[PDB]
């Protein structure tokens, strides 16, 4: 039922900026947070930041304050992942996920992920 | 008016400080030792007649107030800077439950009094209504404690109002001699401060008026007020002297 | 910033055989009975799989086999029995306090 | 002079070699090891549990508004409480709701359904988010939400509660209508009369104890914070830490702020009064905030570094005096430690043998070089 898609991959010239989307479906977009997570090939998990699509509520993280620029269009479900000022160093895998972000139920887990994308930058 | 002797009353604790068989000096307001004192009569008994006068005092920063009622007539003291809705007043009112502070803007009546009427079915004095003040404005503090008349016993009540905070120091001593403030040294251990905030000026001591008092004939044949009496002493900033024993109990003081 | 710790990095378990992860807390991430810790399932080439949430449940979908406890800075994960399609990425996450981060990943081999 | 106590002795009389005798060469002083706060029981709790339980709650379209400001926001009681079946908020953490200061807090509550629960969130959609209750995009607050079959529902079925079924304009952000104009949904005027186009804004909600946990009732409190300017007055209580005894630390007793050590007493304080000075005018003893007792303020143990040494022509071994200050709060240790009137001397073994006095310590006591 609830499918979250992502683009298979991505190839960016150096010092460009690159605007991948990020596809749910099979449940209300706008009652779930949309989180990200970085993951370098063969390395850990490394969270991004999260957005409420209601009301386009941000929360970035003290790292890539300057690097993530995040927006969503809830009219069509997708949620836009923006970088600038991409270096050899941000050559990575990067993962959309949801979380209810309910005290009394699962807090912060990410039960729905999705299928991810290889961005390369060279 | 009629004037009578301080005798040496009115000492009370500097603000949460103790020692311990030390001579310590203070500067602050206090009543002068023999000093002389107003013993004002709120209402005397002239029949029944009426002879109703609760003149409206200055409090000049601090009043020495001292009753000797047994039944408890004394009950609310009245404090604004000038007693209207204009600026916030303190009221405060003492039943024989929870004591009801209240500081409002109030348009205060020519008499203040807190109607209370004898029930034949439960047999007690219940307060029928307030009818002291017309409106309540800027209602911001209201305060709740235990009553502080309870149960021939002269008690002292010293008022006074520094740093946006009012603080009162209450002491029970029963009195042989009602008529005279016995010629023996008390402390004023304290209570509680309130931080009311409102400058204070003139100081009014409120009766309590029984339903007998304020039946449509003027004559109160249920209850009478005659033997409320209520003395009013006024402070100055001088340096004093106190001696503290090992408890901590005031003893003596000297000007 | 906590940081997690995965122990051991590489492990080898037979078939049958119980699986030990151990996840380390820099800080305390109990809250009020509350452990936010969260263990998630990598294969390769796909994305992350939920285990358990709250270091103590299990989510829906996933087998018995995997369990999780601990508690505060040590937190545990056993998985019994263990097949051979468990060869994956095992992370641990905490959540307690912003930023969230992961742990550190252990290698499971049959 | 900082390699021995004899280079010290060295150091401060500016001569390589010195006199059999006694000098002044320091002074020692124990530094805290770690500084500790109390703070008494609070009292000043904010109204939660009059805002959370309270037995009457309005509708949705009326929903009730609480002003909560100065007072402590004790979300202890939320957190152990179990019943509650959704807790999120937006733009502050849960956890972090005690560690955080507000200006401004206020308590929305009101009664829905349950499928209606998730309408209560910023950009959401549906008859009660946009007729009822309506939050803005950039809104920083906690949406809690829990069943309410027991006490909004009823055997004969509860209609008090009612919500907005009709509005000609959706509701702007934290705004509370109860107007009950007849809703003309055609050109015929309504007129006050309601017909084939006109309807009761207003739709009286049916529960029953059989509905189900889809169509039951839920009790929904909503606090909003708000971050402004203004000084603060909405704040996490502060946290007493443990109480020591015996030993030296740093103590803020609700602005004392003093150093030392706290010792049990024996002294009894007047039931009003907290804390006492000395003759000098000096922090004397505190009454615990928490418990009902006195502890004595002796400052922290300092004094004067005293060296025993004899002729450095004749001998080069010292002995370290320490003066008015007992061997506890201690060359380092653990070498024939002595204790006198005086002080506790190190370096030296005592001996009852009694030789004439040759070098002064104090208190009767003189030291000399002797097998
Ligand atoms: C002072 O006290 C005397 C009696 O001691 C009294 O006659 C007098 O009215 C009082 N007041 C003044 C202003 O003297
Ligand atoms: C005592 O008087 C107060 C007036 O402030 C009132 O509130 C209280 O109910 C009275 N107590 C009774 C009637 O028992
Ligand atoms: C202080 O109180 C104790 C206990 O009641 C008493 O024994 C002692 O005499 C008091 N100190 C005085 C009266 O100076
Ligand atoms: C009502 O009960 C207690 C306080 O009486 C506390 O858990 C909270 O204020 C309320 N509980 C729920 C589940 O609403
Ligand atoms: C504060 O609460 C603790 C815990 O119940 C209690 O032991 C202590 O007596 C309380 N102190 C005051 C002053 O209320
Ligand atoms: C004291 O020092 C002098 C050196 O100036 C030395 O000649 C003498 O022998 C020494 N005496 C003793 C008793 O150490
Ligand atoms: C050190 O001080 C005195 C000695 O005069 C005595 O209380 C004890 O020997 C020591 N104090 C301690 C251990 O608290
Ligand atoms: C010194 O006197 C103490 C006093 O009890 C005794 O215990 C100790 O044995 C004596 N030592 C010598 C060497 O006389």
């Amino acid at each position: 039922q609830v499918q979250l898609q992502q683009p298979g991959a991505e190839l960016v010239k150096p010092g460009a900026s690159v605007k991948m989307s990020c596809k749910a479906s099979g449940y209300t977009f706008i009652t779930y947070w949309i989180t990200w997570v970085k993951q370098r090939p063969g390395q850990g998990l490394e969270w991004i930041g999260d957005i409420y699509p209601g009301g386009g509520r941000t929360n970035y993280n003290e790292k890539f304050k300057s690097k993530a620029t995040l927006t969503v269009d809830t009219s069509s479900s997708t949620a836009y992942m923006q970088l600038r000022s991409l270096t050899s160093e941000d050559s990575a895998v990067y993962y959309c996920a949801r979380y209810d972000g309910n005290y009394v139920g699962y807090y912060y887990a990410m039960d729905y992920w999705g299928q991810g994308t290889s961005v390369t930058v060279s | 008016p009629a004037y009578t002797n301080s005798f040496t009353r009115g000492v009370y604790y500097p603000d949460k400080v103790f020692r311990s068989s030390v001579l310590h000096s203070t500067q602050d307001l206090f009543l002068p030792f023999f000093s002389n004192v107003t013993w004002f009569h709120a209402i005397h008994v002239s029949n029944g007649t009426k002879r109703f006068d609760n003149p409206v005092l200055p409090f000049n920063d601090g009043v020495y107030f001292a009753s000797t009622e047994k039944s408890n007539i004394i009950r609310g003291w009245i404090f604004g800077t000038t007693l209207d809705s204009k600026t916030q007043s303190l009221l405060i009112v003492n039943n024989a439950t929870n004591v009801v502070i209240k500081v409002c803007e109030f348009q205060f009546c020519n008499d203040p009094f807190l109607g209370v009427y004898y029930h034949k079915n439960n047999k007690s004095w219940m307060e029928s209504e307030f009818r002291v003040y017309s409106s309540a404005n800027n209602c911001t503090f209201e305060y709740v404690s235990q009553p502080f008349l309870m149960d021939k016993n002269l008690r002292e009540f010293v008022f006074k109002n520094i740093d946006g905070y009012f603080k009162i120091y209450s002491k029970h001593t029963p009195i042989n001699l009602v008529r005279d403030l016995p010629q023996g040294f008390s402390a004023l251990e304290p209570l509680v401060d309130l931080p009311i905030g409102i400058n204070i000026t003139r100081f009014q001591t409120l009766l309590a008026l029984h339903r007998s008092y304020l039946t449509p004939g003027d004559s109160s044949s249920g209850w009478t007020a005659g033997a409320a009496a209520y003395y009013v002493g006024y402070l100055q900033p001088r340096t004093f002297l106190l001696k503290y024993n090992e408890n901590g109990t005031i003893t003596d003081a000297v000007d | 910033d906590i940081v997690l710790t995965q122990s051991p990095v590489s492990l080898a378990v037979s078939l049958g055989q119980r699986a030990t992860i151990s996840c380390r807390a820099s800080e305390s991430v109990d809250f009020y009975g509350n452990s936010f810790i969260y263990w998630y399932q990598q294969k390769p080439g796909q994305a992350p799989k939920l285990l358990i949430y709250r270091a103590s449940n299990l989510e829906s979908g996933i087998p018995a086999r995997f369990s999780g406890s601990g508690s505060r800075t040590d937190f545990t994960l056993t998985i019994h029995p263990v097949e051979a399609d468990d060869v994956a990425t095992y992370y641990c996450q905490q959540s307690i306090e912003d930023p969230r981060t992961f742990g550190g990943g252990t290698k499971l081999e049959i | 002079c900082a390699l021995d106590p004899l280079s010290e002795t060295k150091c401060t009389l500016k001569s390589f070699t010195v006199e059999k005798g006694i000098y002044q060469t320091s002074n020692f002083r124990v530094q805290p090891t770690e500084s500790i706060v109390r703070f008494p029981n609070i009292t000043n709790l904010c109204p939660f549990g009059e805002v959370f339980n309270a037995t009457r709650f309005a509708s949705v379209y009326a929903w009730n508004r609480k002003r909560i400001s100065n007072c402590v926001a004790d979300y202890s009681v939320l957190y152990n409480s179990a019943s509650f079946s959704t807790f999120k908020c937006y733009g502050v953490s849960p956890t972090k709701l005690n560690d955080l200061c507000f200006t401004n807090v206020y308590a929305d509550s009101f009664v829905i359904r349950g499928d209606e629960v998730r309408q209560i969130a910023p950009g959401q959609t549906g008859k009660i988010a946009d007729y009822n209750y309506k939050l803005p995009d950039d809104f920083t607050g906690c949406v809690i939400a829990w069943n309410s079959n027991n006490l909004d529902s009823k055997v004969g079925g509860n209609y008090n509660y009612l919500y907005r079924l009709f509005r000609k304009s959706n509701l702007k952000p934290f705004e509370r209508d109860i107007s009950t104009e007849i809703y003309q949904a055609g050109s015929t005027p309504c007129n006050g009369v309601e017909g084939f186009n006109c309807y009761f804004p207003l739709q009286s909600y049916g529960f029953q104890p059989t509905n189900g946990v889809g169509y039951q009732p839920y009790r929904v409190v909503v606090l909003s914070f708000e971050l402004l300017h203004a000084p603060a007055t909405v704040c996490g209580p502060k946290k007493s830490t443990n109480l020591v005894k015996n030993k030296c630390v740093n103590f803020n007793f609700n602005g004392l702020t003093g150093t030392g050590v706290l010792t049990e007493s024996n002294k009894k304080f007047l039931p009003f009064q907290q804390f006492g000075r000395d003759i000098a005018d000096t922090t004397d003893a505190v009454r615990d905030p928490q418990t009902l007792e006195i502890l004595d303020i002796t400052p922290c143990s300092f004094g004067g570094v005293s060296v025993i040494t004899p002729g450095t022509n004749t001998s080069n071994q010292v002995a370290v005096l320490y003066q008015d200050v007992n061997c506890t709060e201690v060359y380092s240790t653990g070498s024939n430690v002595f204790q006198t009137r005086a002080g506790c001397l190190i370096g030296a073994e005592h001996v009852n043998n009694s030789y004439e006095c040759d070098i002064p310590i104090g208190a009767g006591i003189c030291a000399s070089y002797q097998t």
